[PDB]
Formats: C-alpha cells, structure tokens, sequence
C-alpha cells in the first residue's frame, strides 16, 4: 500500500477495526454492564435484585 | 444448554441421607449423549 507520509488525507493509511455481533442458539455470554444504585432500608421502595 | 454439576463429600453405598449442593453451572450449550471417566496412570 502507498503508506507515504506525503500522501493526501484520502490516501494516508488508517486503522479500521470491525466488530461482528453474532446471535446463536447457545446461551448468550457477552452482555453489557449493569448499573446499580444504593441500598435503602426500612422504606417502601421499588426494588430489583 | 447449561451443564449443571452438583457435588458432596462424605467421610466414610453407605446408608444415610446427604443432599448435593450445586457446584458450577456452565453455559456449554452442547449436546451430551455419551460419557466416560478418565483416570491417572502414575508411572512411579
Ligand atoms: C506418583 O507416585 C509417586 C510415588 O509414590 C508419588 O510420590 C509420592 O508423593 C507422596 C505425597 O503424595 C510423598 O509423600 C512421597 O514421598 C512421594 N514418593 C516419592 C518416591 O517421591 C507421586 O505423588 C504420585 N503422583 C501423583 C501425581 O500423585
């Protein structure tokens, strides 16, 4: 490839990384992080543990 | 698709009752239809 430092913006080499998201019949194992809140006791609160 | 393993260790088929507590739930998701124990042959 023409990786010359004097090349134009459209010709300079650039790093590209491609991410592929595959969904299969097997159980999912790559989930996003889950946000958590503080803990409130002795109050009528809507909770999710 | 979850390969669940339960285990228990008793000191000393013995009579008695002991329940097995879950150990590891692996998300293998593969078909299991045959099984075979593997042993250790100590050369010494
Ligand atoms: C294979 O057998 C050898 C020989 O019996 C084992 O080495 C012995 O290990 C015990 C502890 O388990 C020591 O008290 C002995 O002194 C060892 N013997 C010698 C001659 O060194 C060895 O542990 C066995 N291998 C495995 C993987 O258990």
């Amino acid at each position: 490839y023409g990786f010359r430092p004097t090349y134009g913006v459209g010709h300079q080499p650039y790093r590209v990384v491609v991410l592929s998201f595959e969904l299969l019949h097997a159980p999912a194992t790559v989930c996003g992080p889950k946000k958590s809140t503080n803990l409130v006791k002795n109050k009528c609160v809507n909770f999710n543990f | 698709g979850y390969f669940k393993i339960y285990s228990k260790h008793t000191p000393i088929f013995p009579q008695g009752f002991s329940a097995l507590e879950p150990l590891v739930d692996l998300p293998i998701g593969i078909n299991i239809t045959r099984f075979q124990t593997l042993l250790a042959l100590n050369r010494s």
